[PDB]
């Protein structure tokens, strides 16, 4: 059967940077009978479907912005975008069209280069509604960020607490090109109650301080 | 248009047998060919079949002993039998229409996810997130559930530009996650701001209007 | 066992037709007396019949001057025409005439006063009978008024003076119902119709349009063509001309061509030339008009050369058609098979069995033969010695399993295998 | 004998449709093709398509089917119709002919028409008269403000033709403007009256100006 | 597809003499199967639109005058004009025959002459258009050979630049001259504004500014 791999893994790429990407086939996709070549492109932004972008290598589907112009013959492909725009972050994959078990690619990671924002850090204390339960978790928001590369750490009344810890990161945005990140530290009833303050530290690469919004129980 | 509709995702114990539908509108059915795909997230995507408007199947060879593709022609929906189900069947199906013999797959579905453990269906617990002491952000917090799909949509859509769900992360059998909408401050305490958590494999839809903290 | 029917002249093999003769050799040579040269090359597609195009005298829509007793005198004289049905029994090679009346005007038929029409033609049955010429052809018999009532006495005619004698009608209208309404008493003549005209956008129809019609027919003899006086590639992409001939030879029926088809003559991208009748493109001394459209590959003198063209497996398709006895008059047993594809048997009870498997898709479908239905007088075996593959790229002559055969995108199949039974 | 001539709307907007017919005055249509060729004006040659003599049309391979040319011999009448014009094709539209099968194009027609897309409405002209103020004594005369190019302006219609120039029209305030020169001999131009004849026929206005000698 | 690349963009050369238009392509013209190859050659007279000259790469068309006639086989051709007349002066086309897609381009003959002082003329504006409150005094420059002039307006001997528009013509047919129009365009408050208004020939032929003006009160 036919393998199709997949070269670029990911890409950081700028804002009007002409994205080229490629993949690589086992056998030619290249019927000398027809002199056509077989492959497509499909595109999935996180959270649908993917969709079809090119279908026998060079020509386009309905409904497309042209910045997508794919190319290449023979053994070796190229998807070769013009500029990007806001929303092109996705999966890329590669796909034979001429074969029995139709064989998709690998994938790809397109995410967007841009400039270094800092976060706006927001700490909610436990509701009453799970306090009633005997339940507690302080949830500590990251928003609009940059730099994936990011150190949460959280305190106890000052004294540092390392774990029960969860963390969420989320994709990439879709205007900004930030991403984002909640922690949240699920504690007992009493556990909450024997103690005071909290503390959820955010250190980030854009700046050296802290950005630490905390709170006390009797605050 | 091409529109696919689905039956979202569905739960069934394990070693079972189960109809994951695909009902498709805006076009007569038997003037085309509907093809399934697999996915499991952070992994690859996998063809495995493909049926036509004479209910004949060309089933790939891999996934070739555990399929079974049907069709019913009459209320326009295409079916799938799963069967012998093992753990790593957790994945995603997309219902994918394609031109008639040309393997172009253009219009797909929403997509359906479907989960084999026999851990029961629950119930979500709903937390919402009132402030502390200008744009600021609010947040709805959801514990304890395991049906999979939540989509939580504020003031039913009514708010909708920085809205950031951010993804489940499981724990002790259950999955838990965080909204999060900033939100500009003349609106919260004079505005309808009510988060509504829809959960359709446990049928419930639960809405929950964040009172001011003392 | 078995006690053969007997053989008529047509079924053993292809027809062909000619509209315009002075498009067909070539310019200047417009004489029916020119195409002696060409009968030897119609000898070698071996096919076993034509009909020549409309000869009799005709101004265009006038009634009292249109004979069809004496030969227009742009194509030569009478006696030039008796040199020509002599000569052409050399090559065993029959000879068919039009008799539609009008063939310059729009409407063929004349449908102002019809039946002094008919009635010149029923005097224009006799006199060619009386000519040694065999066969005659009528088209667009829906233009004319109550076709079915004047079908009668021109098949009772030609069937008068003898019994090897043909009568073949066209139509248009692709409605099954219009078409076996007049094969319902009228049985012993051949039609051609657009019924396979309409493709449904690269054959997604053509393995229902077949075994509809196959079944609907009753088992009779009928005659496989596109359209009535049209070229086959006015209708197809240029990408399929490889996987009719392979159907139109195999299926139970009498192939009509056109002429040039043999080529694949493209009507379209030949500027100057009408939509009815391009000229036939023996070398490059055919089209002087323009040395640019014409190519080296579209003409005979390039495809008879290449053994990978399509003349050339159409001289190695119409000589399987009219030899081996099974593809003759045999039986027809369309098994069930995968998706997008189409595939049938042909059996004779001790003579050789063909397999056919044909690929209207667009990709490389592996075959799902899928077929448990067929007696046991004929059935499946495991290997089949590969006659024929309209795609170059494998043997020819091996055997192969049938379950693992993963067909070639647009590839059709000739299978044969033994009766080993 | 071979003889042609066009009919041409002179200036449609943009994106919007065209319709040139081509009344071949003379000869049959059934024995000779006719094609059509354009020509941005400065600029080369680019075929369109042909109309055979069976009714075969055939079309450029850089637009197959932009183009829609149909051919009826009812009143010897050759249609052309053009869909989604642009600025980029601003070009003398005429009429052809071949040589009896192959491309030997044997006449065109010496006119043309001068076709230009615009968003700006066509304006009548102003025409002024100009005789010198304070042997050969040389004579002038303008015409002003209209958008398409057409108008031509002849002196006693057409009397004297020799000693006379026209000079090309500029675009300026959306107003293509020109003025044609004429060397007239002193034996003539206070005795013999001198006749400044403007002919625009997209505006489809004839004004005749006799050039008086100044005061 | 082919394409035709004629080699000169222009050509200048007086008459009398002998020139040279080639046409560059692709293909073999040869039609191999005949001997002929497949060409044409067109004159475009300005304003007119062209006729023929030549068919078959070397013939003539019926009423065509033989100081022109075409060699060359294959791919690359000339024509050749065994001697040039006045009345040539003209467009020269390459086009095609033997592929469907048929053009080329053309090119552009220009003749060299003996030079020609000018002739000025000048034309203050009418009693109809200062009526219409427009005001455009207007300037003619009959009548020279050597292509490049500069005409000068000027207001009260101060040069003014400003609200003039100049358009050449062609080489004439009979005498292969040129002419120049300049058309000052002004309100009628600036032309009532001043006096004296004035037309300048800056020209190759002489050094000296053949002047014509004329004062307002006259
Ligand atoms: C199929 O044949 C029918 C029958 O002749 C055609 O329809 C007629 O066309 C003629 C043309 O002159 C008209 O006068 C008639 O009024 C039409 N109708 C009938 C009922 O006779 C039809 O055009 C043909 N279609 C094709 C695709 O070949
Ligand atoms: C026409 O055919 C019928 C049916 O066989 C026959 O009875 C009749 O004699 C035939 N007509 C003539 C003139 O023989
Ligand atoms: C032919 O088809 C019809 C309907 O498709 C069916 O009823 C009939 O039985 C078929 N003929 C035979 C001989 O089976
Ligand atoms: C003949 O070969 C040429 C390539 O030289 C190709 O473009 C053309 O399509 C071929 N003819 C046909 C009928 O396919």
């Amino acid at each position: 059967d036919i393998v199709m791999s997949q070269s670029p893994s990911s890409l950081v790429v700028s804002v009007g940077e002409k994205v080229t990407m490629s993949c690589x086939x086992x056998x030619x996709x290249x019927x000398x009978x027809x002199x056509x070549x077989x492959x497509x492109w499909y595109q999935q932004k996180p959270g649908q479907s993917p969709k079809l972008l090119i279908y026998x290598x060079x020509x386009x589907x309905x409904g497309v912005p042209d910045r997508f112009t794919g190319s290449g013959s023979g053994t070796d492909f190229t998807l070769t975008i013009s500029s990007v725009k806001a929303e092109d972050l996705a999966v890329y994959y590669c796909x034979x069209x001429x074969x029995x078990x139709x064989x998709f690619g690998g994938g790809t990671k397109l995410e967007i280069k841009r400039a270094d924002a800092a976060p706006t850090v927001s700490i909610f204390p436990p509701s009453s509604e799970q306090l009633t339960s005997g339940g507690a978790s302080v949830v500590c928001f990251l928003n609009n960020f940059y730099p994936k590369d990011i150190n949460v750490k959280w305190k106890i009344d000052g004294s540092e607490r390392q774990n029960g810890v969860l963390n969420s990161w989320t994709d990439q945005d879709s205007k900004d090109s930030t991403y984002s990140m909640s922690s949240t530290l699920t504690l007992t009833k009493d556990e909450y109650e024997r103690h005071n303050s909290y503390t959820c530290e955010a250190t980030h690469k854009t700046s050296t301080s802290p950005i630490v919004k905390s709170f006390n129980r009797n605050e | 248009q091409v529109q696919l509709k689905e039956s979202g995702p569905g739960l069934v114990a394990p070693s079972q047998s189960l109809s994951i539908t695909c009902t498709v509108s805006g076009f007569p059915l038997t003037x085309x060919x509907x093809x399934w795909v697999r996915q499991p997230p952070g992994k690859g995507l996998e063809w495995l079949g493909x049926x036509x408007x004479x209910x004949x199947x060309x089933x790939x060879x891999x996934x070739x002993x555990r399929l079974s593709i049907s069709k019913d022609n009459s209320k326009s929906q295409v079916f799938l039998k799963m069967n012998s189900l093992q753990t790593d069947d957790t994945a995603r199906y997309y219902c994918a229409r394609x031109x008639x013999x040309x393997x172009x797959x253009x219009x797909w579905g929403q997509g359906t996810s479907v989960t084999v453990s026999s851990a029961k269906t629950t119930p979500p617990s709903v937390y919402p997130l009132a402030p502390g002491s200008s744009m600021v952000t609010l947040g709805c917090l959801v514990k304890g559930y395991f049906p999979e799909p939540v989509t939580v949509t504020w003031n039913s859509g009514s708010l909708s530009s920085g809205v950031h769900t951010f993804p489940a992360v499981l724990q002790s059998d259950l999955y838990t996650l965080s909204s999060s909408v900033t939100v500009p401050s003349s609106t919260w305490p004079s505005e309808t701001v009510t988060c509504n958590v829809a959960h359709p494999a446990s049928s419930t839809k639960v809405d929950k209007k964040i009172v001011p903290r003392d | 066992c078995r006690e053969l029917p007997a053989q008529k002249w047509w079924h053993t093999g292809a027809l062909y037709r000619i509209g315009d003769l002075q498009a067909f050799q070539g310019h200047g040579a417009g004489n029916l007396a020119g195409l002696k040269g060409r009968l030897d090359y119609l000898s070698s597609l071996k096919v076993k019949g034509l009909v020549l195009g409309p000869i009799h005298k005709n101004q265009k829509d006038d009634v009292a001057q249109t004979d069809l007793l004496q030969i227009d005198p742009n194509f030569g004289s009478k006696e030039d025409f008796d040199s020509l049905l002599q000569s052409a029994k050399k090559k065993s090679i029959r000879v068919i005439l039009d008799l539609t009346p009008n063939y310059r005007g729009e409407n063929s038929w004349f449908s102002t006063q019809v039946d002094t029409v008919a009635t010149k033609v029923k005097d224009a049955l006799e006199f060619w009978l009386q000519a040694g010429v065999d066969g005659f052809q009528v088209r667009d018999i829906e233009n004319l008024k109550d076709a079915s009532s004047f079908l009668a006495e021109w098949q009772n005619i030609t069937k008068g003076f003898s019994e090897d004698r043909l009568l073949i009608a066209g139509t248009n209208s692709s409605d099954l119902q219009q078409i076996l309404s007049l094969l319902e008493s009228n049985k012993d003549l051949l039609l051609t119709s657009s019924y396979l005209s309409d493709s449904g956008s690269t054959g997604e129809h053509t393995k229902s349009l077949v075994t509809q019609y196959l079944n609907a027919t009753g088992n009779r003899w009928c005659s496989w063509s596109l359209s009535q006086a049209r070229l086959l590639t006015s209708f197809l992409p240029a990408q399929l001309l490889r996987l009719y001939q392979l159907m139109l030879f195999t299926l139970p029926g009498t192939p009509v061509f056109s002429y040039g088809d043999e080529i694949g003559l493209d009507a379209a991208a030949l500027p100057g030339q009408p939509m009815e009748a391009p000229v036939m493109l023996w070398d490059e001394s055919s089209f002087p008009d323009i040395p640019g459209a014409v190519s080296a590959n579209m003409t005979v003198k390039g495809q008879s050369e290449d053994p990978g063209s399509l003349l050339s497996l159409f001289r190695r398709l119409s000589d399987q058609r009219s030899k081996e006895r099974s593809l003759l008059h045999g039986d027809f047993h369309a098994f069930s098979a995968g998706p997008g594809l189409f595939s049938y048997i042909r059996h004779w009870d001790q003579n050789e069995r063909f397999l056919v498997v044909l690929n209207f898709g667009d990709v490389g479908l592996s075959a799902g033969l899928q077929a448990s239905d067929l007696p046991a007088s004929a059935s499946l075996p495991a290997k089949a010695d590969l006659l024929l593959s309209t795609q170059p790229g494998r043997e020819e002559g091996s055997p192969l399993e049938l379950e693992r055969l993963k067909l070639e995108p647009h590839e059709g199949l000739l299978l044969r295998f033994p009766y080993a039974a």
